[PDB]
């Protein structure tokens, strides 16, 4: 779950 | 017996002589960028609503700010977008870099050029007398520009003034409540933050204009030179007018209501009372005295007036003696 409203979270997973 | 019409004293017809495409935001077609360009870095303590994040453009490693617009009224979105695009490149206006949307949820987001995330509210308690005048002048640059571009901000407050004090740069942000001024048009009065709402909003006078921003600016100035934030501290919209009336007096308030033939909500009858106008010197004390001058008080006096027409315009404000040293140093 490294997506927030379509955006990837920088450096996630 | 309805209200008396009103017009802005400045920039009254800037939008009438412009092509329709400029102010007709509802017909605007949004063009989407690539959402994969951007990745969220850290959430910012903003509206805590339609949420804003610090982000990175991974295609060039430039820092950006992303504002996700949830929920989604489409009309309000196009308005903000159109206004941001109209004002882009203007003095001290935040720069809209891109517009993207989640392919799945269809939730749209605005991408702004990076701005140092210290707001005027965090900065002001450490500023000297000159710095306040400097930054107030910078804000006037942004307001005079957007007003000249036929736009009222309608949400002027310390939180919406971003300042990079190191580089002495300032940006006016959050144009989500901003609106195009059309002479004779009646607007929704449910705008601005409570503490910065002009009397016209509080007494429900809809034919207001750019001068609304000048009241809000006056509230900011008062809080900073007197070190009382916010200056008019109401617990609700009704009490907010009471807080103002305890300073400006009820006589001029009722003069104002009479002048524009405004029908006051009858709930104000038992709360407004009768109050004399307080001299501005009453708010001066040992802790704030170094920020107060005869020029500051005169300048403040010409901003915080019930009658929106009598308030200084942004341009008139920049010519006030309060800014004489700032202007002289700018040359
Ligand atoms: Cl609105
Ligand atoms: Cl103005």
């Amino acid at each position: 779950g490294c997506r927030l409203y379509g955006f990837k979270i920088h450096g996630c997973g | 017996s309805g209200p008396v019409p009103s017009r802005a004293r400045v920039y009254t017809d800037v939008n009438t002589h412009r092509p329709r495409e400029y102010w007709d935001y509802e017909s605007h077609v949004v063009e989407w960028g690539n959402q994969d360009d951007y990745q969220l870095v850290r959430k910012l303590g903003r509206g805590k609503y339609s949420e804003v994040f610090e982000a990175i453009n991974i295609t060039n490693n430039e820092k950006v700010v992303v504002k996700i617009l949830k929920p989604v009224k489409k009309k309000k979105i196009k308005r903000e977008i159109k206004i941001l695009e109209n004002l882009r490149g203007g003095p001290n206006i935040i720069t809209l870099a891109d517009i993207v949307k989640d392919p799945v949820s269809r939730t749209p987001a605005l991408v702004f050029e990076h701005v140092n995330n210290t707001d005027f509210k965090q900065l002001y308690q450490t500023l000297t007398d000159y710095d306040i005048r400097f930054y107030m002048y910078e804000i006037l640059k942004a307001l005079d520009y957007c007003h000249s571009m036929g736009i009222m901000h309608r949400d002027v407050k310390p939180h919406n003034v971003m300042i990079d004090h190191e580089h002495r740069k300032l940006r006016l942000i959050d144009w989500g409540l901003a609106e195009f001024y059309h002479p004779g048009q009646e607007y929704n009065v449910r705008v601005a933050s409570r503490y910065f709402k002009g009397p016209e909003l509080l007494v429900d006078y809809q034919m207001y204009d750019y001068s609304l921003d000048m009241w809000s600016l006056g509230c900011m100035l008062a809080s900073m030179i007197f070190r009382k934030e916010p200056f008019f501290h109401g617990h609700d919209n009704y009490d907010q007018l009471v807080r103002i009336a305890k300073v400006l007096g009820t006589e001029d308030l009722y003069d104002y209501i009479d002048k524009y033939n405004i029908e006051l909500d009858p709930r104000f009858n038992d709360i407004l009372g009768r109050h004399s106008r307080k001299r501005w010197e009453r708010f001066v004390h040992s802790e704030n005295q170094h920020l107060v001058s005869p020029e500051a008080l005169d300048f403040l006096d010409k901003l915080l007036r019930y009658d929106h027409q009598s308030r200084l315009t942004a341009r008139e404000a920049m010519e006030h003696p309060y800014f004489y040293t700032v202007v002289k140093d700018q040359a």
